[PDB]
RNA sequence: AGUAUGGGAGAGGAUGGUAGAAUUCCAGGUGUAGCGGUGAAAUGCGUAGAGAUCUGGAGGAAUACCGAUGGCGAAGGCAGCCAUCUGGCCUAAUACUGACGCUGAGGUACGAAAGCAUGGGGAGCAAACAGGAUUAGAUACCCUGGUAGUCCAUGCCGUAAACGAUGUCUACUAGCCGUUGGGGCCUUUGAGGCUUUAGUGGCGCAGCUAACGCGAUAAGUAGACCGCCUGGGGAGUACGGUC
């Protein structure tokens, strides 16, 4: 029902799994697609392919809204992280800029033990 | 005695009382003694980042020569007034009269 | 260097507002710490921004 | 960061673009080095087989 | 914290010679008043072990003084020690 | 060997304040099928609405980039910024004391981490523990949670591959190349080239060494004092004593 011109896509991309949210400005949430709910089920998570499928599924569900322009944010590491850009200016959208708004503490917390593997 | 740097970011609302707190300030130095080496008002900035949900801020710089009992009192006195944001006392040798950097 | 002298602190820092090495700028070793305090004092000064 | 596209710029230069912007920052270290936590005696092990390797890698260009 | 000037009026009254900074009697005063001022500070930072070697030096350079002052004359040490109110 | 005066660099020590990033938790906005994790799985989390995104709050701990074969400290060890108190070191010319020195059995001071006593705090991590995997077995390595502890205040404990596996002090014996803090001289195109001093590194002559190697930061050539050793186990153990 609602109609919004401008957007903006997350893209948490991690070891095991990318996720995609598309968001209004203000960060109001439309539609989401994740590698884990498209197949590739196991070790298939990580892999671009299914953050490209991913990508144009949520961007496939996005359309409703009318929004032709996008803008990107990244976060994190993995596979797939531009696949997702790939596959969103493939749909069709107007990738306004590309960003990485990975988080990056000053030293803060004590992070886990190697794995001794 | 000593010397001592101070910079004061004012909230930008309060910008219309702020020649009355300096001249307060420069009373009290006078009246201990001390010594008012240099004064600017740089007006008002946009802040690099927000403070206190705020974007912009008045600033201003003096450098003052006085003693420990004047430079706690204007310690608590910068604590308490709510106009003031963002104090920063530095300590320098030598009193420096030159016209500052960013005075307009 | 100062913490007011904007100009030649932005000469030495990143896009994201990191401090340059000195390697990469031939700076001397003295003169790159009085650079960095004064950068982290301009920080704090909210003169220019911490990241981002 | 902050790669705005220009009115023409094709999607594959501009994630290429942006790749080597990411690259010359370095984001991606840091999140790896973060993964676990080092000890501080591998910490200066490690800094000081940098220091040989590098002043090795000095002299040989040198000579 | 001593000042010059303390420190300056402690050799005057303690200088055996004109422009006399060396001997063992000023040395032994400057000592003395250094390790008298410290007390205080020491009495609110317990816990300046870093510093209070340097005291503890400084009490040692003034024992070394004051012993071979009293090997090379005792007169000298015994007036000295009544000055600056020393036990030893 | 020491003292007075002018300057310089420094995560040297103690006390208090304060800034930004990030993790966790608690609410609310949007939104609805997964999230998390592994070599692969499973435990676990989630339709009572998780994960993702946005907003607002609570609290603890540590300070990205600078950062360096860099710096300081007797050793242990010291990292954001600001103020107060405070120790040492480097450097220059004058002016003083006149051997006032070196070492050190006993003795004494300090002394990583873990651990102990009292009171507080507790985000993250994590001995013990619980469950899920792998295995013939799994008291483990992997995964999911998690207590003491790690944090603050006041004391105790005296131990480490506490290592350069190289006790302190002193004089002398080719050279070449870096770097940190100072002093001196000479060029100009505004920064450079030579020296010298105190640290910190890489090669290397002679000399030494069983060999590896050391080589002005000696393991060379000499002097002063102290500590230590006498085949491997039994054993840094028993008995007695002190703490
Ligand atoms: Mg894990
Ligand atoms: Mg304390
Ligand atoms: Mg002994
Ligand atoms: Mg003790
Ligand atoms: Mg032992
Ligand atoms: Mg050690
Ligand atoms: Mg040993
Ligand atoms: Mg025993």
């Amino acid at each position: 029902t609602r109609t919004v011109s401008e957007g903006v896509a997350h893209i948490h991309a991690s070891f095991n799994n990318t996720i995609v949210t598309i968001t209004d400005r203000q960060g109001n949430a439309l539609a989401w697609a994740t590698s884990g709910g498209q197949g590739f089920r196991g070790s298939r998570k990580s892999t671009p392919f299914a953050a490209q499928v991913a990508a144009e599924v949520a961007g496939k569900a996005a359309l409703d809204y009318g929004l032709k322009n996008l803008d990107v944010l990244v976060k994190g590491p993995g596979p797939g992280r531009e696949s997702a850009v790939r596959a969103l200016g493939a749909v069709g959208y107007k990738i306004n800029s590309i960003t990485d708004v990975t988080p990056i503490p000053h030293n803060g917390c004590r992070p886990p033990k190697k794995r001794r593997v | 005695m000593r010397h001592y740097e101070i910079v004061l970011l004012v909230h930008p609302d309060q910008s219309d009382q702020v020649v009355g707190m300096v001249e307060r300030y420069i009373s009290q130095i006078k009246e201990a003694d001390g010594q008012i080496h240099r004064l600017e008002d740089w007006g008002r900035r946009q802040l690099a980042y927000p403070i206190n949900k705020i974007h912009k801020a008045h600033y201003i710089l003096m450098n003052v020569e006085c003693g420990q009992s004047t430079l706690d009192e204007l310690e608590e006195l910068f604590r308490y007034n709510d106009a003031i944001i963002r104090n920063l006392i530095i300590r320098r040798e030598h009193a420096i009269t030159e016209e500052s950097l960013l005075a307009k | 260097i100062d913490y007011k002298d904007i100009d030649t602190l932005k000469q030495y820092i990143t896009e994201n507002g990191k401090i340059v090495p000195s390697r990469i700028t031939g700076t001397k070793a003295r003169y790159q710490r009085q650079l960095a305090l004064a950068i982290k004092q301009a920080r704090y000064l909210s003169l220019i921004p911490y990241t981002d | 960061p902050q790669v705005k596209l220009k009115e023409g710029e094709p999607v594959d230069v501009a994630i290429r673009r942006f790749k080597r912007s990411c690259e010359k920052a370095g984001v991606l270290a840091d999140v790896r080095k973060r993964e676990f936590y080092e000890k501080p005696t591998q910490e200066r092990k490690r800094k000081k087989a940098a220091a040989v390797k590098r002043y090795q890698k000095k002299l040989a260009r040198e000579s | 914290a001593l000042t010059n000037a303390d420190r300056a009026e402690i050799i005057a009254k303690f200088a055996r010679a004109e422009n006399d900074t060396g001997s063992p009697e000023v040395q032994v005063a400057l000592l003395t008043a250094q390790i008298n001022d410290l007390q205080g500070h020491f009495k609110a930072h317990k816990h300046d072990h870093h510093s209070r070697r340097g005291l503890i030096r400084m009490v040692n350079q003034r024992r070394k003084l004051l012993d071979y002052l009293n090997g090379k004359d005792h007169e000298r040490y015994t007036a000295l020690i009544g000055a600056l109110g020393l036990r030893r």
